């Protein structure tokens, strides 16, 4: 049984990565998630084993709504609608619910409402390198100055995410979970697995712990 | 027109499916390929490399360079124990956080063979000869080491051979690999008595792994 | 024996080869080889009882080194191979043990969990960085947390096998050899900003002596740049 | 990568290009455009590089609903209807919501209910000439008195947009936004691009402006 | 019927799609096309040729002509310097409003190379020499004419050539062309000084673009 | 694109159908078969061998 192991294998999974809620009666009320691999303690460790990688990404949005307590007098509403618009590295970002940014041509959108299939999207290899980079030995590239380690090269988008239907009557509050799924890895140069528990998000700063779980003596 | 059927599981979202997808960004015009050195096609080519295995943990090296070094002293006694320690799998033992160790803790049911080979770090006026006894499971330890010899065996001569490999199939009492004194460590003047023991750990054949899992290294 | 390149010699007496892949050639790039391919020698480092540890930052280290280093001020990009040469003169009576790995994309954390190290702790010019058996305080704002059995990065330190690498025992070896290729995700990367390998000699087993002998073990590394090329006109 | 400089990479895209809103109650609330390059400010200055366009096109509307606040007692509504007419160059136009225009056999119109894919129409290259103009110099043709610079030789129709159903118990009010997409491009004469502000919608009329932006010294 | 299954991501608008579309108007028997002059098939047609650049700002120049003329009088000192300009792309730089500059104002990422030509429009009767000195990335500005002779550098001899032409890549402190006075300018009798040069600019090789993005000369 | 009709009793449950399913696990390489003495291929088998009649019943 040697083919349970390969790359392919390993990797093409689902997790939930992001998970947040919005409503539309805020005036402010929308969603953000700079893509990163680094969000879930669990996938970050087993893209940590490698430093080059290089993929297509697969992504499915599972949408689900919920009635906030409105006022009185029978509400009654449509079927509601949601727009995902995906930004791709160097391009306008929103910063309310009504703005330019949203009613963009380049800025690639999906259209949804409920009762039926989740919305799913795909992203291809985009970079200017030709891998991606886990880790980074140095400061960042085309800048004045640069925070150690960051590595700009690889920038995936933002995602951004809010109701197309404006109703008084009743608010409407809505979750959103994101799934991740890479597909075709490519893998080079592997890297022994982290030790030590992890802090932040941005950086691989530790506190030193030992190396393994104590016994009583050596025999 | 054609006259289609849907059938039950038609609009729900599976997680491990494979299906095509809308791509988000069509005409881009991806980065081509670069030969990056060292590819990894398998995961079973990250086993296959040795690695030192903290054998001497006992509360207070963990947290320091002692815990991969075994102490060897020159003694008094007529036959004594060096190191030892079991086989079990999983439960707090020396090979769970090792190289070997942590690609197995990401499957559920797993057998194959090691390799583990031992190093002098002494002087090179100093000799000596041990014992590296393997028990079967099912049988006990050796609590001396005239029925250690009786066992399956490997006597290590020091001053002729630096480094004695030792063979051992592995299957996720169930094994031990203790070693005894033969003779003590005969030693020149003016040269230290108190030499150590390195120990590494492999992957002798290849593996056969099955039902990938999460890994419990996490909070 | 007795390899020459350019006007510098070594003498020799076998070699790991990277991930299996020799260096190697790919406006327009130029290709200088007469001011690059020679031996450049950093300056000796003592092992002594109480050791722990030491790294270079690979295209820092020679940032000084002549020829080589007015070419990284000069030519905005560039790739390199490299030829490392570690080797320890210990006599017949002293005992130890070294790893010598050469560890790409090496990033190192702080002592504060909020900040990052800043430029003068990761590297100095042709002077090693020592590693320290103990633990750095979090009182402190900027300073590489350089705790021996973490190596820096998070890692068990008996997992850095896995790089290649090269065991250098006092017993029966002498000396060390690694080629390393050129590992990067961009074929052309600046050679300021960016540091794409990292040479670690830790010490596991520490060395022993008696009362009589030289109480210090000199290494000395030697590196040597193969089938560079920079980005210019 | 030569091919996403191309003419079919350039403007085979998608665009907001109106919005707007009607009632149902209110006997007169319906939509119109008269369909147009120059609305959006982003799209008429992509166009206007060339002199002689020629494309087929593509349209989808994302129709979503509001309930307005009614009176009381438990408003309880159906699923809503929407009809989406187009008026080819030199047809008849309603003027209420309840016209014959609407009943007539030559104008093609869509039939669309909540809930469901979004209402895609293509409408072919629909002219006299061989191409069209979005520059003219001269006056109106085939008429006794012309604007200057009009062309009424491109004239590619209206959309119209209206409930079907008639409900007294609830009002609701619905958004439309139109996505506009050429298709199977053709590109004559190049023409430099726009640098002043646009300020009208009908004419190229503007204020002068300074060529670029200026420094302190020309050293 | 046939049985069928509805995938993930079915009843969705993703605005960046290519189907199948039903047509408004079919039995239409369009117009065919007319051999029109001057068919642009892709943009890098259109940067091949060449513009004047606005060299000459200066914070009241801007709004007349003599922002793209260069003054050359007659002076006194030894040594001189005419012009100068850096290549720093985007930021107010003189070449951001030119015909090459607003076709890669519309992309992200993009290199190539650059024709200058220059042109002396002055009088017939009147010589001298200019040093034409290109700085590469890296190197800083030569604050001296000697300094600047040992670069690479093209001399122009303005009474044998009236046009020189300096090629140069240009990539996406990062160079300087700037232009000395080698001799003064000799002149006869009854014959003016003070005179002009033109700057040119143009794609000297083929460009490549990729990931299109709107431009920021926009409200 | 292509144009489809549904035809009734399309998105209903019955019991008795067979039709193709997702695979809830793929890639998971699972045990080939082992030569097992004894193998039923149809349920006539069972009844051909012969058994004891409670001929005595008798109430005790």
């Amino acid at each position: 049984s040697r083919s349970e192991s390969s790359i392919e294998n390993f990797l093409c999974r689902s997790a939930c990565v992001y998970y947040a809620t919005y409503t539309n009666n805020s005036k402010k009320g929308f969603a953000e998630w700079v893509i990163n691999t680094r969000q879930v303690a669990q996938l970050r460790r087993k893209l940590e084993l490698f430093t080059y990688l290089r993929f297509d990404l697969e992504l499915t949005f599972v949408i689900t709504s919920a009635q906030q307590p409105s006022t009185a007098s029978s509400v009654d509403a449509p079927v509601q609608t949601h727009q995902i618009m995906y930004v791709p590295p160097g391009g306008p970002v929103p910063t309310k619910v009504k703005d330019y940014a949203w009613q963009t041509s380049t800025n690639p959108s999906v259209f949804w409402t409920e009762g039926n299939a989740p919305p799913r999207m795909s992203i291809p290899f985009i970079s200017i390198g030709n891998a991606y980079s886990c880790f980074y030995d140095g400061w960042t590239q085309f800048s004045r100055n640069g925070v150690y380690g960051i590595n700009t090269l690889n920038n995936m988008g933002t995602l951004y995410m809010r109701h197309v239907n404006e109703a008084g009557q009743g608010p409407i509050k809505s979750t959103v979970r994101i799934y991740f799924k890479p597909k075709h890895v490519k893998a080079w140069v592997p890297r022994p697995p982290r030790l030590c528990q992890y802090e932040k998000q941005k950086n691989v700063n530790f506190s030193p712990i030992g190396v393994t779980t104590s016994r009583t003596d050596i025999i | 027109g054609l006259p289609v059927m849907t059938t039950p599981g038609s609009t729900q979202f599976l997680t491990s499916d494979d299906f095509q997808s809308p791509s988000a960004m069509p005409q881009f015009d991806v980065t081509p390929e670069m030969q990056i050195p060292g590819r990894v096609n398998n995961l079973m080519e990250i086993a296959e490399v040795d690695s030192v295995v903290p054998v001497n943990n006992t509360e207070d090296n963990v947290s320091s360079l002692k815990a991969y070094q075994i102490p060897v002293q020159s003694n008094s006694d007529n036959g004594k124990q060096v190191f030892g320690f079991p086989l079990q799998p999983g439960a707090n033992n020396v090979l769970n956080r090792t190289l070997l160790g942590e690609i197995l803790n990401y499957y559920t049911h797993w057998s194959g063979s090691i390799k583990l080979t031992f190093m002098f770090c002494g002087s090179a006026m100093a000799t000596g000869k041990f014992l590296l006894a393997y028990s079967p499971p099912g049988a006990g330890v050796p609590k001396n080491r005239k029925d250690a010899m009786l066992g399956t065996h490997v006597i290590w001569d020091v001053g002729l051979q630096s480094s004695c490999v030792l063979c051992v199939p592995w299957i996720s009492a169930a094994g031990y690999v203790t070693c005894w004194y033969q003779t003590n460590i005969v030693v020149p003047a003016d040269v230290q008595s108190s030499c150590d023991i390195l120990c590494f750990v492999s992957a002798c054949n290849d593996f056969s792994v099955r039902m990938l899992k999460d890994t419990p290294f996490i909070r | 024996r007795s390899i020459t390149l350019g006007n510098s010699t070594i003498t020799t007496q076998n070699v790991v080869v990277g991930y299996g892949v020799w260096p190697e050639y790919l406006d327009q790039p130029t290709q200088p080889d007469v001011a690059t391919c020679r031996f450049y020698t950093l300056e000796s480092v003592q092992w002594m009882k109480n050791s722990a540890g030491w790294w270079w930052k690979l295209p820092d280290a020679l940032s000084q080194m002549g020829l080589f280093g007015q070419n990284m001020q000069y030519h905005y990009l560039g790739r390199t191979g490299y030829t490392i040469h570690v080797q320890c003169n210990a006599s017949k009576f002293h005992q130890g043990c070294l790893l010598v790995v050469c560890v790409p994309e090496a990033e190192m954390g702080c002592s504060n969990l909020n900040n990052t190290p800043e430029f003068s702790e990761l590297s100095g010019g042709d002077s090693a960085r020592m590693f320290t058996d103990t633990q750095v305080g979090e009182s402190n704002a900027k300073k590489v947390q350089t705790a021996v059995w973490n190596a820096g990065m998070g890692v068990g330190v008996g997992n850095l096998t896995i790089f290649p690498h090269q065991w250098i025992n006092l017993r029966t070896n002498n000396s060390a050899t690694l080629v390393m290729p050129y590992i990067n995700s961009v074929p052309m990367d600046n050679m300021f900003r960016h540091n794409n390998l990292t040479l670690m000699i830790i010490p596991f087993v520490p060395l022993n002596y008696s009362e009589g002998s030289s109480p210090y073990v000199p290494i000395t590394v030697t590196i040597a740049p193969m089938c560079a090329e920079y980005n210019g006109l």
